[PDB]
């Protein structure tokens, strides 16, 4: 119903982040979990995808080694792990779920990272 | 699901499946419908045709009559066996089987009023008694008759809806060589030793295409005897070289007569396509009685050279406009 | 004592249970997500227009009545468990003929984990009807479909999806490629709606694309018809006086001719009109056919009777000297063009 | 992989009238194809879920066309509330997204 | 009046010992038969059987089954077969054979108020038919149907054909495009085996081949050959290469006949009555080839003119003895 | 009534009555008599090397649980009864596919006596192995056995003894002889113990003699065989100028021996050795191959005053029809008798 | 000693759950195969399958069924099957199997008295088996069968051959009419499916197939056609007919043989090596029809020198030709 994320941070490049989305209403162990780029005026683009029943996990090939997602059941919450960022990743990050037909029906308010001085 | 299940647990006690719905005050109307999945091969060297439909059918009981606000209970196929079904069976299927894969393809639902709807996939192979007059260009209409079995008129009363038999794609079945033109449905009252039965039949109208028998009998047939028709242009003393084509053609004539037999039933009457290979069978053996009768008269052929082939002509615009 | 633990929790799971009612009848639509897993892609029978596929359909669903706690979470159970229990009735749309294997025990598996979602999967062996345009015979390209669905529950109630992504939601193993003719491509798959006079149901289908490979026509129907077009060519390299030895060659020629026109389409259907092998057949019959009225033609204009010893004998014809290159040429322009615009469509 | 282009990038039409979106796959994606909206600086939401399936909530003015390779997006008329670029997906394979397609009005 | 039909079936229905015969130990029970013929499918002489759909009905009085209130003619479900006494009536000649189940399991109980129990059956059958192909294809057949009673002998079960010859019917209205039903026997008879005497009703058809087919398919092609060897005598003598592929041919279109006849038939070790006509016919067409060869060998018109009037006799005389024997 | 008086017997046989257990498990053995009325024998199919019978398979045992103290001396009782107490799970070993047939009732048969003593006749279709050599085809002579025995229970359990004498125990009815390629000679019985590896198994065993009859393959192998090389041993009779006349003689009977022996071998299973009737088609190939091989000498020796009757070709009118003469003596007297 | 047999089943059937596998939750029961090869039927080409006739033997251990008091191996009705668990082995290729059920259901139960159940039962089958026909008919066949548990998992369940190579017994006096077993293996070995690890055992055979029925069928005719056009040379040249007649027939038959060889054979689309023979000799008979053509043409419009090479050129290249095929393939 409701999809939650923290607010935005201020990061130095080299550095590293972490990036939460909440979910209420539903649990996690029956959809999954699509996560997915946006950069300032410009599309979409989907990083990666989770299977929380068992822990299956697949990236983008542009993404590979780049980011990295743990799940926690009882904390109803998915996390990110972006290790390597650049300055260059200055965008909106989107949380989002398996709908009806394979979409992404219910969406997060999104969280916007910085990567400046 | 504890309010739909005390209204099943109420329903089915105190309930007798081997009685049907007023036993003793009025015979039960079962509105039949039929929906065509396929009509399959239409077999001819056996008489019978595959037909695969979603048979379905909606009587009034009683019994099963429930307040409450819930309208319709879409059951599965478990509860068939618990409650009272018609005996609805096929009085000319040779043989016909459900399928029961992964679940018996029967449906059940149940209206507040009493109204039961059951609908199950069947696949049936009818006989059609198929006259083999005129083969090739066959028509035929190929019947299904259904009926109850041990229920007589008294008892059970079936009938027919407007939007009744309803065929689907009729692009897609599996007719090969024939054509689905039309249906039409009837019902009828038949005695038999045991009392007065409704019989419904759906009457399937199909017409058959020339098809493969007009290139493998028809076309090849004719190019023999055509090909016996270029021994008058051969001079008359090369004897062996007329003679061995008058014998190749008619020992293929006789092997294509009895190929073309193998598509043929063991049936007693003549048809139009055995008639066509005998009338070309029977100029193939004038035209080596023709060349033979030459070969004594010099120990004429050009009149038999024409004569052959308009002889021929003339005869397939007898036998073409007569059987169409 | 130690199995008297699971014995307590299956007989809960089953106490008050009632089978004929899909869960969640009154909340929610049930979600049956499926997945296939071809074991063996049988024979495809091109005279009854079927295939034969051995399947591992599995089907998975969510039961709130089947919460349990306990010392495992997945209970991989036996198999008449299943018959206890609420399962969904798929059937296959354009199945003629599907066995579910039986040997030794039941083939099918029930697997029930703690949170409620269950498991399913059977072995069965699918004769589906795939529908054939045998147009472009031999050389022909289909897409078999595989269509099934739900049948006594409309798409209020039962809705199916696809485990995995669609992509990789039905998948061939490698070992079973029991297809002897055809030769398979890859799959696809896709969802929709059948309308109904019941109602709405929600179908899925799947497409197996088959390409024939022509090795066996080749060496049976085509090589043997190329053959005896040479066959009937070299009677023209005879003499003008030799009538016993060119009718021998006129006339086996198109009689072994039309014996593989009737060979040819034993196997092939009623097919209403004509493949294209039947147009190769026919090109066939006619260049075997104008060999013979060639030599009728040539035997009308021999004069004499007798044939060269060295009187004054018979001079070649030039009926025979224009057929001899005439003949191989446009058989072989003909060849050129009807493999060109049939192997490369 | 499997990208999505969307024709055009932009457009300019006024309130009441007719536009159809355009989105072509690269190869064969059945019906799972997504019609998202960006309204700005919001959160997207879905409008078609599928090929030709309205999901909830949305008007019935939105409306899709669905084939083997090419998807349209229609509007009946077009409505002082539809600020937005609408984004066309794919969910056959792992999803990809188009470029969008903005709009302005006079 | 529906609630009162529950209380006199489950009445009826309590205490049934469905192991027991109605009057155990005591008098036989009378079993009438009822066979309606359908249709006769396929008369095989390869396997030697006919295929046969008739509609079995079977009426006996059970005095267990009798009720009184209700005057009407309780037609039951055809699930109570399971709970009432049936006869254990069997086919001896039976190959294969099935109760069809579309709908339900083809099958009719009617309880009658004075315990008359109605059995009815749709019963699709392969019943053996031995056949003595001596006459083929101008012979006639007896294919017989035998009903019997397993476990029960003369004093606890007794058959008979209720109706008499009423008790088969349809048996005429078959319709065989092969073959012709003559007449139909219903006899009743007591086969006595090891473990004691059963009744017995055999049901037996009268088939009568029907030679339409056969007379174009195979007596023509035949016949015809023969005068195409007959061409040969009228051919001069000094055209060997004529009368030799004319007589060569002649002999080996019979044999591939012969060859192309009996593959559809089953391996009989008798001569058939068409294969003392192929074999007939074909010493007629070896003795035109003989003729040739002793004509060239007198050579390198007297005797070849003697062949020409001579092979029209014996050849119409031949067919004036094989159309009078077995016709 | 009185059908109740039968009723409480049958109640009462069956309290505490348990049919997973053999009468006299812990005690001693458990004597099966056996025979088998063979009611029609099927016809043997020679490509599968199998045959068809159909049996009315009789057992009878003694189980001293049911005995019974009433006014009746045996219980004539129905198939359902059968299905509550024990029988044997007897089984043939060389079956293929066998089945019971069950229209319109299970054709079993209960007669349990006063004493304990059992009867349960089945009506069974048999379909059997029979391992066939013929290297004599087509004058072979097979006994096709049949083999049953007990499946679960070993010679400590279960034994089986033929009922009447070991000659009258299978008998065959004259009426069922739906053999048609062979004729039943006779029947002989045995009874042999078979260890597996669960045990050893008493065996019962019956071997069915039978001889092919000939008459089929004299039409239509022997008969077209001998009369297509009379046929070809017609060209030594002819001009020898004649040169296509002669190889249409020549070839031609080649031709239909190919094609005969094609067909002669169509029914016949794929064994590894030749049997006698290939044996027989290449000795005839022999004669018709070799005419053709003189027709080619006598071309090569002539010349054209006019020819000369060849030399070559008056011997073979006289040698070539007696080597074929004497070998019709050899084979139908060596493989025959 | 019958009311202790009774009471003795009675309390090991009482509470006995059939949905509970032996030492549920705990570790996977060890399934010993005992495989009876019986007869193997028919080696079909056509439908790639071969019908076997076995008496499959499962054996395990279950802990509950421990009768003691009883010193005997207490073999049980075949109709106890339907209360005790038994493991639910399958086989992967299976087509089409059943169980005999004359005159009652094969089937053998018999209860150790330490819990070990001997689980016997006669199964026909008809395994599918793929086949290389790229050298036939000298080829050898290897057919498999894999025995495969369904539901239960690896860590559920474990199969191994009982006796090692005993377990397959009966398979040295199985005659195959028209093949031979050479060899047969034994593996015990794991599949992973999406769903787990799966136990499953193959017991697979190599057959060879005899040549015998071929070569005098098949090949002596096909040896022999072609010896008719080698008679072809020995006929003068102006006998037209004569030659002509005696070269279209040797062409023809090893066409009509070519299909009439290939009917009994499924639709393949590779060159088998019964086909390349047919072919080759098909070349040979071919070449003696060219070569009496260009004699003819020779002689009219424009020699004995040609009739003569090739009456000794044609049984050299033809005899070097067997050479070659009869040192390739076999
Ligand atoms: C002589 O012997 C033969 C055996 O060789 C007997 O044939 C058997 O008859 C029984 C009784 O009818 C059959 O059992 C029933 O089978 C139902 C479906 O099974 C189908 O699957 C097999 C798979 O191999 C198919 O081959 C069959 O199709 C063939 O047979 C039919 C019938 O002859 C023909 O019409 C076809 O043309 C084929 O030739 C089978 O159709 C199965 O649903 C059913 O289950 C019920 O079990 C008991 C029975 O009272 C009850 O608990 C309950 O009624 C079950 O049904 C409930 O549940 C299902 C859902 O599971 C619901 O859909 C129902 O509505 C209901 O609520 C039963 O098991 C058996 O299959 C059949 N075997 C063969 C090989 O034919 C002859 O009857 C016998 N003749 C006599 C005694 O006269
Ligand atoms: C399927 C073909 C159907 C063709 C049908 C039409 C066939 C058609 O028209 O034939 C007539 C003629 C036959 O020529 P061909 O050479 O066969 O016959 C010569 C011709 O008859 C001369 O007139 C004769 O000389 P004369 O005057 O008696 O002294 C000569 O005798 P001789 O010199 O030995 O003494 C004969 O050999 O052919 C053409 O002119 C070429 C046509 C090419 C047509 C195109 C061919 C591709
Ligand atoms: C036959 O079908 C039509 C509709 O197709 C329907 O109106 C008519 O009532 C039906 N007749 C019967 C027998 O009820």
């Amino acid at each position: 119903v409701q999809l939650q994320q923290s607010g935005a941070e201020l990061v130095k490049p080299g550095a590293s982040v972490k990036l939460s989305c909440t979910a209420s209403g539903f649990n996690i162990k029956d959809t999954y979990m699509y996560w997915v780029k946006q950069r300032p005026e410009q599309g979409l683009e989907w990083i990666g995808r989770i299977d929380p029943a068992n822990g299956d996990t697949k990236y983008d090939p542009k993404f590979q080694g780049k980011a990295t997602i743990t799940t926690d059941t009882f904390s109803n919450t998915a996390y990110l792990q972006l290790s390597s960022l650049t300055s260059e990743d200055t965008a909106v990050y989107y949380c989002a779920r398996k709908g009806l037909r394979w979409a992404m029906d219910y969406w997060g308010q999104g969280t916007s990272v910085t990567v400046s001085t | 699901e504890g309010d739909v299940t005390v209204i099943l647990n109420n329903l089915l006690e105190g309930y007798d499946n081997k009685l049907r719905p007023d036993i003793g005050v009025k015979p039960t109307l079962i509105h039949t419908d039929m929906y065509v999945n396929s009509i399959g091969p239409v077999n001819a060297i056996n008489m019978e045709y595959t037909i695969d439909i979603f048979f379905a059918q909606t009587w009034y009981d009683r019994r099963l009559k429930f307040n409450s606000t819930i309208k319709v209970l879409r059951l599965n196929s478990n509860m068939v066996g618990k409650i009272w079904i018609p005996d609805t069976f096929f009085r000319n299927s040779k043989k016909a089987d459900a399928h029961w894969i992964t679940t018996p393809n029967r449906m059940l639902r149940i209206w507040n009023d009493g109204r039961v709807l059951y609908t199950l996939r069947l696949t049936i192979d009818a006989e059609c008694q198929l006259q083999l007059h005129n083969f090739p260009m066959d028509e035929h209409s190929c019947p299904l008759e259904f009926s109850s079995y041990g229920y007589p008129r008294e008892e059970i009363v079936y009938q027919w809806k407007r939007s009744s038999v309803e065929v689907g794609d009729t692009r897609s079945w599996r007719l090969y060589q024939f054509s689905f033109v039309g249906l039409r449905n009837t019902t009828e009252v038949v005695k038999t030793t045991s009392g007065d039965y409704v019989v419904m039949s759906v009457y399937f109208d199909l017409s058959r295409r020339m098809g493969y028998f007009t290139i493998q009998t028809y076309i090849p047939c004719t190019l023999i005897v055509v090909l016996s028709w270029v021994s008058f242009w051969i001079n008359k003393d090369a004897v062996p070289a007329r003679t061995s084509l008058g014998i190749t053609t008619v020992l293929t004539m006789t092997t294509l007569s009895t190929i073309a037999r193998k598509s043929l039933p063991k049936v007693s009457y003549v048809t139009a396509m055995d008639l066509f290979v005998s009338v070309c069978f029977i100029f193939v053996f004038s035209a080596l009685v023709e060349y033979g009768t030459l070969h004594y008269f010099v120990s004429m052929d050009s009149y038999a050279r024409i004569f052959f082939p308009t002889a021929f002509c003339l005869f397939n615009l007898v036998y073409w406009v007569s059987y169409l | 004592d130690n199995t008297t633990v699971f014995t307590r929790i299956l007989d809960r799971l089953l106490d008050g249970y009632d089978n004929r009612l899909r869960p969640g009848l009154g909340e929610r639509v049930t979600e049956v997500k499926t997945d296939i897993f071809v074991t063996s892609f049988g024979p495809v029978s091109d005279h009854d227009m079927e295939y034969t596929i051995d399947v591992f359909f599995r089907q998975s669903w969510k039961d709130e009545r089947l919460k349990f706690k306990g010392p495992m979470t997945v209970l991989r159970l036996n198999n008449l468990m299943a018959s206890k229990i609420w399962t969904p009735d798929t059937f296959f749309h354009n199945g003629k003929k599907s066995v579910a294997h039986n040997m030794t025990m039941p083939n099918k598996l029930l697997r029930i984990t703690e949170d409620g979602t269950l498991l399913y999967t059977m072995r069965l062996t699918v004769r589906a009807e795939c529908p054939m345009h045998l147009e472009d015979f031999p050389m022909d390209a289909h897409a078999c479909p595989l269509k099934f669905g739900s049948y006594a529950y409309t798409r209020a109630e039962v809705v199916y999806e696809w485990t995995r992504e669609p992509a990789r939601s039905v998948v061939v193993a490698e070992d079973g490629s029991r297809l002897n003719q055809y030769d398979l491509l890859g799959q696809t798959v896709d969802s929709g709606i059948v309308q109904s006079s019941t109602g709405e149901y929600v179908v899925m289908t799947t497409h197996f694309h088959l390409k024939r490979k022509i090795g066996y026509f080749v060496i049976q129907t085509y090589l043997p018809c190329i053959m005896t077009v040479i066959l009937s060519q070299v009677s023209f390299w005879l003499n003008r006086e030799s009538v016993p030895a060119r009718t021998v060659f006129g006339v086996t020629t198109v009689l072994t001719m039309t014996t593989l026109s009737i060979s040819a389409r034993n196997s092939l259907p009623k097919v209403a009109y004509a493949t294209a092998m039947d147009w190769f057949i026919a090109v066939c019959y006619a260049f075997v056919f104008s060999a013979l009225i060639e030599f009728a033609t040539v035997n009308y204009f021999t004069k004499r009777g007798y044939a060269w010893d060295g009187k004054t004998f018979n001079s070649v014809s030039k009926i025979d000297r224009l057929s001899r290159i005439a003949f191989p040429l446009l058989f072989g322009i003909f060849n050129l063009v009807y493999w060109a615009t049939y192997l490369n469509r | 992989n499997i990208v999505m282009t969307q024709s055009p990038k932009s457009m300019s039409m006024s309130v009441g009238e007719r536009v159809t979106l355009s989105c072509k796959a690269s190869e064969y994606v059945g019906t799972y194809v997504s019609w998202y909206q960006q309204k700005p600086e919001q959160s997207p939401k879905l409008l078609i879920y599928g090929a030709s399936n309205r999901y909830t909530g949305v008007p019935d003015r939105f409306t899709g066309s669905g084939s083997a390779t090419d998807f349209t997006l229609t509007i009946g008329s077009v409505q002082a509330e539809d600020l937005a670029d609408y984004h066309c997906g794919q969910s056959y394979s792992y999803p990809t997204f188009g470029a969008g397609t903005k709009l302005e009005l006079k | 009046n529906m609630s009162l039909v529950k209380e006199t079936v489950d009445r009826l229905l309590k205490g049934y010992d469905i192991r027991l015969r109605p009057d155990f130990g005591g008098p036989p029970v009378a079993v009438g038969m009822n066979i309606d013929i359908a249709s006769i499918d396929m008369v095989s002489e390869v396997n030697m059987d006919y295929t046969l759909t008739m509609y079995f009905q079977q009426a006996w009085r059970d005095k267990r089954l009798s009720y009184n209130v209700i005057p009407l003619n309780l037609t039951l479900d055809n699930r109570v077969a399971d709970q009432l006494w049936v006869p254990d009536t069997y086919f001896l000649n039976d190959k294969k054979s099935f109760v069809h189940g579309v709908t339900v399991k083809n099958r009719m109980i009617r309880l009658h108020p004075d315990g008359t129990v109605l059995y009815g059956l749709r019963i699709t059958t392969t019943a053996a038919c031995m056949m003595d192909l001596r006459r083929y294809p101008l012979d006639e057949q007896n294919c017989t149907l035998e009903i019997e009673s397993y476990g029960y002998t003369t004093d606890d079960i007794e058959f008979y054909w209720r109706g008499d010859d009423n008790a088969v019917t349809g048996v005429t209205k078959i319709e065989l495009p092969q073959f012709s039903i003559v007449d139909y026997k219903l006899i009743t008879k007591k086969v006595v085996f090891s473990t004691g005497s059963y009744p017995r009703l055999s049901l037996s058809f009268k088939l009568k081949r029907n030679i339409g087919y056969f007379i174009l398919q195979t007596y023509m092609p035949s016949i015809l050959i023969t005068i195409l060897s007959w061409v040969s005598f009228w051919i001069n003598y000094d055209a060997s290469a004529a009368r030799v592929a004319l007589g060569i041919t002649t002999v080996l279109t019979m044999t591939t006949i012969n060859t192309h006849l009996r593959e559809t038939l089953p391996k009989i070790p008798y001569v058939k009555a068409i294969d003392m006509y192929l074999m007939g016919c074909f010493v007629f067409v070896f003795m035109a080839l003989l003729e040739y060869a002793l004509v060239n060998y007198i050579f390198f018109n007297a005797i070849d003119r003697w062949s020409r009037i001579f092979f029209p006799v014996v050849f119409s005389f031949f067919n004036i003895v094989y159309w009078l024997y077995y016709v």
